[PDB]
RNA sequence: GUGCUCGCUUCGGCAGCACAUAUACUAAAAUUGGAACGAUACAGAGAAGAUUAGCAUGGCCCCUGCGCAAGGAUGACACGCAAAUUCGUGAAGCGUU
RNA sequence: CGGCCUCCGAACGGUAAGAGCCUAGCAUGUAGAACUGGUUACCU
């Protein structure tokens, strides 16, 4: 059995009011992954929002570093597969019954020897947040998660409970959509979760700077410079990132053309700066010159 | 492990619930001032009125019935008096109905 | 309802408990079911106590329906309490009951042989049911903590499951010899074959134990 | 040592010393008054009883012979520290009497601030009222002036008021605090008076025969208020050297009269600190907080 | 700031979960170093003995 | 993972510890003795 | 909604005051998955020539029992190289420095 | 003036043990559900 002090949850899922009232139940339910009994905490998210419940053990949380009910990552907040890929992690948690119960037992025994402060294992050795992860991250609280379900009655017409229909009396979503059927077990293990694939395709279609053909094209064109930048400022953007060989600050077009001394240095600089080199608030467009 | 007073927490919570703004609870080591968090402009325009504090509201209350003479055999609505501006049936209609049939078939 | 929910939760569909709390099979059961469907003294003590109370409350229902009489109710209750032995069959499961049973006989010989001191006859109409009632109430005072323990154990075992991991069963009377030999040859294996070795390679302790058993048979054969 | 005291069931609102520096009195929501011995193990001997409402302010006499204690249930009470027993139940207050003050070194006389809209003057012997200055509204703290001839009070309208006991008019009104004043305490100078107010600022004033007509002297930053609006109280040191304040921030604030610097924001508490008590002899500090216990800090 | 309240336990409620699960025992602790004195030799004759 | 099973032999019994009294042999006397 | 304003103030309303202060695993569902020792059929019982009593040990095997008692075929299961760190003589023949 | 009047009934150990097989039950009643479209110019 687990025993906790509070949930460990996403701010989205925790609610809007600063003042929340929440109930605990000791040994209340069984972790859908750890398979063992847990303490279950239940809170009312907001006005006219479903009561939510912590749905995974505190150890099953600390292991993969997620929110015990929202299930999304704690820092960035993407599906577990996406975060794993962006951290280039390879999580080896067993699948079959006996092996998984055994692994859970020993992982719990070893997490007993912790400080309760940070995830155990590679989730400390993989906290180097890649710009892909930061780029996919949610920005404001998608609080549409906490509205109630779809009223089978009010979908057939029957929700004769007036306005109190226990579920959102709107149109039912077409079951063909990939974003419909995502079993909890897979969403925790990260094996074929449709939201992960859609978000990954979105991250693949997202703009990133393109590389040139020729090795000798070592002039990099930064578009959208503005006349509040200095040649020394463009340097400080591309100075310690390697070596720069020359800098042409074109004031007749508000752009720049940086000749470097190391191809990998300039490549890392410009790709890492792609539309996001925000110096004095200017959206520069890093590309390889002609 | 805080220990706070009881009438006050429920006062602030109900405030934030029914009015949408509340005296923010951050007890910061940098001395912040009393700032109404949430619907700040609502707190400004409503003068900070709490759901518990009596205040002037000309808001139209929904129309209800009142049959409180308990001698009529099928008369007494008493405390169970329905709201008069209420519907008499709850259902989805022709377009959403066929669409939901199509979805239940698609599933 | 509780006893039927128990029966049907264990998945014993071939049995049913009828309305006077008799348990009856509705098939002829093979061995596997004659075994799977044996019940304990908790189940049966609860069955028989409920049967006594149903007898009592149903005598009262007969009174209230108009079927009998005040006098027939009183004497029928006296009957019930005097003859718990021949109506329930409780003694089968907690045989200490005969304390109570013999007591309710002794009382009845008193009361009867003072009830019918004159023209009053040896017939049925004697219901002065205070004494036997008292007796079975004290019995129940005693039995409720016992049965609450036994039923708590049964329900736990039915909902959690029986613990076959660290049972650690005592050494009783059928395991005295087998245990003596367990511990004797554990001792011998500790003793030299690991603490006076230097037959380094493989100290052959599995063969010194063979010598030990044969020395014993040779002792016995002189 | 830290010496945390416990044994109170609800918030403790008021804690103060024997003017001997011998015994400790604390009180709050639990409707009774606990006493302790300051030295040794800081142990508890006596418990006074009777007050039906919350004990909102306890106040000693200047010898330590009888105890004054303002209760929520419309009443003040004077008791015998000799016995702990009631001598007088000052009734007649038409609402919540929050603040009480016994006249020091004058005739035995009491000023009580209440939530009725009046300040009340009472004599202990007559079982009757002396004077009452109904300004308009609730008065939240009240203290005499060392002549026992002016009476100072602080409430919701932010203008600290002082009445002359003989002309019975608003003698001295002072202004400059942005929100409600919650605490007054006149130093043992008989001159300098300390004012806490939940607008996050503390002020110092001086009642004299002649003052600059605008006697807002020293100003310190740091105190807090929040959704609690608990009553916040201040004190001078025995020497007029350090000002101690509490706040709803769990930090005991110790400042100095001289340089107005932050000598301390001490943590250690769990709930809002409502009252800090200075030892009349020692560098001993006692914190009464809403975490249902007390602290005994040594500085 | 949140208000913890513990939910009532129903008196008449049997246990909820199956306790008896068996698994092999975990790995022990990191083996400690064997601090012996150096081994001596057994002649052929002793092993004969 | 605490069971609600129970045993006839785990009922409370002998719930007070006898201590060795003043004359029997208390650790004070044996501390003294020669 | 209740009462009182020495409220308008008629006995229509309005107002003010007081009093009263936050239920709920929201579902009649809709889902989703596994067992019945039941058939079905196969299957088919330790030791040693034969016939048979048992008590144990081991553990990702259970079942009946309140059970730390007892029972379940001695409850079942438990055997084809159950080979592990590691060699050297004696002679001969052939080719080599 | 004598009195002396035990007990009492049920279970287990005989009706093999097993793999498949397939369908009720019986359990679940959840968690989650989505977001756009930037480009070249001077001297031989
Ligand atoms: O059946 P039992 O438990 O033994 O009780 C009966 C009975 O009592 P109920 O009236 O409650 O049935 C008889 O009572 P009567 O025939 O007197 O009305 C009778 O007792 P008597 O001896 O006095 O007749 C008889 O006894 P027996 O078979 O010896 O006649 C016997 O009571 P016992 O316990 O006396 O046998
Ligand atoms: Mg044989
Ligand atoms: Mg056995
Ligand atoms: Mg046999
Ligand atoms: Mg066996
Ligand atoms: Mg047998």
């Amino acid at each position: 059995w687990e025993d906790a002090d509070f949930p460990i949850l996403c701010q989205t899922c925790l609610g809007e009011n600063p003042y929340i009232r929440m109930t605990k139940e000791k040994y209340g339910k069984e972790c859908k992954i750890c398979a063992r009994p847990f303490t279950v905490f239940r809170w009312c998210p907001g006005v006219r929002m479903r009561f939510k419940k912590t749905e995974v053990c505190q150890t099953c949380s600390k292991l993969k570093n997620v929110c015990q009910t929202c299930l999304l990552d704690l820092e960035y907040g993407l599906p577990i597969q996406v975060r794993d890929a962006g951290l280039s992690f390879k999580d080896d948690m067993p699948k079959s019954d006996v092996n998984k119960e055994y692994y859970t037992q020993n992982m719990e025994r070893e997490i007993s020897n912790s400080d309760g402060t940070r995830p155990v294992g590679m989730l400390g050795k993989a906290t180097s947040t890649s710009d892909m992860l930061l780029k996919l991250a949610r920005t404001t609280p998608y609080y549409k998660r906490n509205r109630p379900h779809i009223c089978s009655f009010w979908v057939k017409g029957e929700c004769k409970r007036g306005e109190e229909c226990p579920y959102r009396h709107e149109k039912p979503t077409d079951p063909d959509d990939p974003l419909a059927d995502q079993n909890i077990k897979d969403r925790y293990y990260g094996i074929n979760d449709p939201v992960a694939d859609k978000l990954l395709k979105r991250a693949s279609t997202m703009p990133r700077l393109d590389p040139p053909e020729d090795k000798t094209i070592t002039t990099l064109y930064v578009g959208g410079l503005g006349d509040t930048i200095t040649e020394t400022d463009l340097r400080n953007h591309f100075y310690q990132f390697g070596e720069i060989r020359t800098i042409t600050v074109v004031q007749r077009q508000q752009c720049a053309f940086i000749q470097f001394a190391t191809r990998q240095a300039a490549e890392v600089a410009a790709e890492k700066s792609f539309n996001k080199l925000i110096v004095n608030g200017r959206r520069l467009n890093v590309k390889w010159g002609r | 492990p805080a220990h706070i007073n009881d009438f006050m927490f429920e006062q602030q919570r109900r405030t934030f619930a029914t009015y949408g703004y509340a005296l923010d609870p951050s007890l910061d080591n940098h001395q912040v001032s009393a700032k109404y968090i949430g619907s700040v402009e609502e707190a400004e325009k409503n003068q900070g009125l709490t759901v518990f504090e009596t205040g002037q509201k000309k808001t139209e209350k929904r129309k209800k019935f009142k049959e409180n003479d308990a001698s009529n055999i099928d008369g007494f609505l008493g405390p169970w008096a329905k709201y008069v501006d209420e519907k008499d049936v709850a259902k989805p209609s022709e377009e959403e109905q066929k669409e939901l049939d199509e979805i239940t078939a698609k599933r | 309802n509780m006893l039927n929910l128990l029966i049907h939760r264990k998945n014993l569909n071939y049995l049913h408990l009828d309305y006077n709390f008799n348990l009856k099979p509705v098939k002829t059961l093979t061995t596997k079911e004659r075994k799977k469907s044996r019940f304990g003294n908790a189940f049966h003590l609860c069955r028989e106590v409920l049967r006594l109370t149903k007898l009592v409350v149903d005598s009262h229902v007969q009174y209230r329906l108009g079927n009998v009489d005040a006098f027939q109710l009183a004497d029928g209750l006296q009957y019930i309490f005097a003859h718990v032995g021949q109506l329930t069959g409780m003694y089968r499961y907690k045989y200490k009951l005969m304390r109570q049973i013999r007591m309710c006989k002794d009382l009845k010989h008193l009361i009867y042989y003072r009830f019918n001191t004159g023209p009053v006859g040896k017939g049925p109409g004697c219901g002065f049911w205070a004494a036997g009632w008292r007796v079975w109430l004290f019995f129940m005072r005693g039995i409720t903590p016992l049965l609450e323990r036994w039923l708590g154990n049964l329900l736990a075992r039915q909902f959690e499951g029986r613990h076959s991991k660290g049972v650690a069963k005592t050494v009783t009377k059928q395991r005295v010899e087998s245990h003596f030999d367990l511990e004797l040859r554990a001792a011998v294996m500790h003793d030299i074959l690991d603490m006076m070795p230097e037959g380094i390679k493989q100290n052959k302790a599995r063969t010194i134990l063979q010598h030990l058993s044969e020395a014993w048979r040779c002792w016995k054969a002189n | 040592p830290i010496m945390l005291l416990s044994g109170h069931e609800g918030e403790v609102y008021c804690c103060k010393f024997h003017p001997n520096g011998s015994t400790l009195a604390s009180a709050g929501f639990d409707r009774l008054i606990l006493l302790w011995n300051v030295y040794g193990d800081c142990d508890n001997y006596a418990t006074l009883k009777g007050h039906s409402g919350a004990v909102m302010e306890l106040h000693y006499n200047t010898d330590g012979s009888m105890l004054f204690s303002a209760s929520t249930d419309k009443t003040v009470a004077v008791w015998d520290s000799e016995t702990g027993e009631r001598v007088k139940r000052l009734k007649g207050h038409t609402s919540f009497v929050n603040s009480c003050y016994p006249a020091r070194r004058g005739p035995q006389l009491v000023c009580t601030g209440s939530d009725d809209g009046t300040v009340k003057l009472w004599d202990i012997r007559k079982k009757a009222a002396i004077q009452t200055f109904q300004n308009t509204y609730q008065v939240l703290a009240v203290t005499f002036n060392d002549t026992s001839d002016q009476i100072i009070s602080g409430g919701i309208d932010n203008d600290i008021k002082v009445w002359d006991l003989r002309q019975n008019k608003l003698t001295y009104t002072m202004r400059g605090h942005a929100d409600s004043v919650t605490g007054l305490s006149l130093s043992s100078e008989g001159s300098y008076l300390l004012s806490n107010a939940m607008d996050n600022t503390v002020r110092v004033w001086d009642v004299r025969p002649f003052a600059p007509k605008e006697r807002c002297v020293k100003i310190f930053q740091g105190n807090v208020h929040n959704f609690e609006k608990n009553l916040l109280r201040c004190s001078w040191s025995p020497d007029g050297s350090k000002i101690a304040a509490g706040s709803a921030d769990r930090f005991v604030y110790v400042w100095d009269t001289t340089s107005r610097r932050i000598l301390y924001k001490l943590p250690g508490h769990a709930g809002s600190i409502n009252e800090v008590a200075f030892h009349p002899d020692e560098p001993i500090i006692i914190s009464a907080s809403s975490d249902k216990r007390l602290y005994m800090g040594e500085i | 700031v949140i208000r913890m309240v513990e939910m009532q336990k129903d008196p008449m409620e049997p246990p909820r979960f199956k306790i008896n699960k068996k698994i092999p025992r975990g790995p022990p602790s990191p083996p400690a170093p064997v601090m012996h004195s150096p081994s001596r030799k057994m002649t052929v004759k002793e092993q004969q003995e | 993972q605490l069971s609600k099973q129970y045993s006839s032999r785990d009922l409370p019994s002998h719930t007070k510890i006898k201590y060795r009294q003043t004359t029997q042999d208390a650790p004070e006397e044996v501390r003294n003795r020669d």
